[PDB]
């Protein structure tokens, strides 16, 4: 398991049950009601999946696809952004954007 | 100063830091880019003054001195797009990209 950082979600990491990413003026919450909601900014954003399932969780994979699953692994919502195999990160940025970056192309060590 | 990440187009100015937990990336007065507690440095001490860290549209970390002359490059590059350098909590500086997906709270959904 990878340690959590407040504004980051790396491949393999999971958010559920009102777990959230936090930035300066923004929050991205995988809510108890199965809606993924970015609070803040002009319009905000939502997966628009309220009540679509039970005990939903958010997971970023190692191809850069962000997925909401319910308790039985029924796909609720997908970012539909599959790309080349590797390490990915979702950053809730201080400017409000939630951006998936990857794969890794440089590192200081293993 | 700021956060735990540098995006392409942003500058980490002289003595500016990026922090995640005990790991602190500092663009030093002596032009060395150093990841405190991370056993990494660019190794460019006394190679310039007023040095600055940038990240290119191809995901390369670049250090430049006061004049704008390139002191150091990370030497790993990918396609054109948006990139992010992150102080990973395991104490690595990692460049990720290009961007694959964006959640945007600033435009009509």
């Amino acid at each position: 398991n990878i340690p959590f950082t407040n504004n980051l979600l790396f491949s393999g990491q999971v958010l559920y049950g009102d777990g959230r990413l936090t930035a300066k003026n923004h929050q991205l919450v995988m809510q108890g009601d199965c809606n993924l909601v970015l609070y803040g900014g002009k319009y905000g954003w939502q997966s628009n999946t309220h009540g679509n399932g039970e005990h939903c969780f958010l997971r970023l994979n190692h191809k850069g696809e962000l997925i909401i699953k319910d308790d039985d692994f029924k796909t609720i919502w997908s970012s539909r952004s599959s790309s080349k195999q590797g390490e990915y990160v979702l950053i809730l940025q201080d400017d409000g954007f939630g951006v998936i970056y990857g794969p890794a192309i440089f590192e200081t060590s293993s | 100063l700021g956060t735990n990440y540098l995006l392409s187009g942003q500058t980490l100015d002289t003595e500016g830091h990026l922090k995640n937990g005990d790991f602190d990336l500092v663009m030093q007065d002596d032009c060395n880019l150093v990841l405190y507690n991370g056993n990494w440095q660019s190794n460019t001490a006394n190679n310039g003054r007023d040095c600055k860290l940038t990240l290119t549209d191809y995901g390369e970390l670049v250090i430049k001195n006061g004049d704008g002359s390139t002191v150091w490059k990370s030497g790993a590059q990918s396609v054109k797009g948006n990139y992010a350098a992150v102080v990973h909590p395991d104490g690595r500086l990692v460049v990720f990209g290009p961007s694959v997906f964006k959640i945007d709270p600033w435009v009509r959904g």
